[PDB]
């Protein structure tokens, strides 16, 4: 359940994120300075994946315990 | 900036078509004519910032593509389909043809949604714009 819902948290925070294509001069400057919002949202991006992994790696250990005892 | 690049004189033509509003048309009438003005104040627009801020050059690309029909479908045509000029000549090569921008988006959908003589023929010109694409 923690794990499904810190996916979900994970899937809304990235249905808003945009990769700017790399073909003109405007999307190489947010390359080369990463505007200020986007990098909050990469912030907000990264700590629900490392949540995402931290639930996923939980789940899978609870899943091979289980399976110890099964 | 103005004095590395080109956006000087953007910014003056800005000022002639704006600061006095009576003015705008006769101005506009006067700029509208010369060769690959909407391919380089394009340019301008999607380059990065030399010293004047995106609304400005959409102001003036909007005021000199409404002016008349023609001049119109040809910054929808620049927008939209080639945006390359018409070793002195202008050539503006350095853009893929067709990207968007806010800017961009901005000023189609003004064209779009202006209410004048040559609204339909740009809708016209949208429209083809799509089925060709299509």
């Amino acid at each position: 359940c923690r794990y499904n819902l810190a996916c979900h948290r994970l899937e809304t925070l990235l249905q808003s994120i945009d990769l700017p294509p790399l073909n003109s001069a405007n999307n190489a400057q947010y390359f080369l300075r990463k505007p200020d919002k986007a990098v909050e949202e990469d912030s907000r991006v990264f700590s629900a994946y490392q949540d995402c992994i931290q639930l996923q790696l939980q789940l899978n250990l609870a899943h091979n315990a289980v399976q110890r005892l099964k | 900036q103005v004095s590395k690049t080109s956006i000087g004189w953007l910014r003056l033509l800005h000022h002639c078509l704006t600061h006095i509003s009576d003015l705008e048309g006769m101005m506009a009438s006067a700029a509208a004519p010369t060769a690959n003005l909407l391919q380089t104040c394009a340019a301008l627009l999607m380059s990065p910032y030399c010293g004047m801020h995106s609304p400005n050059i959409e102001v003036v690309l909007v005021k000199i593509g409404l002016q008349s029909t023609r001049i119109g479908l040809k910054l929808i045509d620049i927008l939209l389909r080639n945006c390359a000029a018409s070793l002195n000549s202008p050539l503006l090569f350095g853009r893929l043809n067709g990207l968007s921008s806010d800017s961009t988006i901005d000023i189609l959908y003004q064209l779009g949604t202006t209410q004048d003589p040559g609204t339909k023929d740009r809708i016209q010109a949208l429209l083809k714009w799509v089925s060709d694409s299509a």
